[PDB]
């Protein structure tokens, strides 16, 4: 009767993995076909409640498993920084992810892995 | 709450 048994519950498609900061220790964060917010907000499928993470702050789309994540910040306080090349993610812009891919949310590294690898 | 700013 439970809400989850009656659903079709999706594998993760993919992981990312915070590294230990000031924040605190190492995290893996599973991520799954659709749109992975990253926010602070608790309802986040990346939740990272530090004072410095926006409430909602980037978006990870995950269309289908044979193509490539897409990021996007939105509009957050501190910034989404990519590396490939390195800059400001300005907000709407989008940026495909490849496995691997080091990205910073305000001042939190994060590093993109596919499941296959 | 409202995010915090990174002072750098």
């Amino acid at each position: 009767q439970s809400s989850e048994s009656l659903r079709c519950n999706v594998e993760p498609v993919g992981r990312l993995h915070i590294f230990s900061g000031a924040h605190g220790p190492e995290k893996d964060f599973p991520l799954h076909l659709g749109k992975n917010v990253v926010g602070r907000m608790p309802d986040c499928s990346v939740a990272l409640p530090f004072p410095s993470i926006s409430k909602q702050h980037a978006e990870i789309e995950i269309l289908a498993w044979d193509k490539a994540p897409i990021l996007r910040d939105c509009g957050s306080l501190n910034g989404t920084q990519i590396l490939r090349p390195p800059k400001v993610l300005s907000p709407g812009v989008s940026h495909r992810l490849r496995d691997q891919e080091l990205i910073l949310f305000a001042d939190l590294l994060c590093q993109y892995h596919r499941l296959d690898v | 709450e409202d995010t915090q700013m990174i002072d750098w």
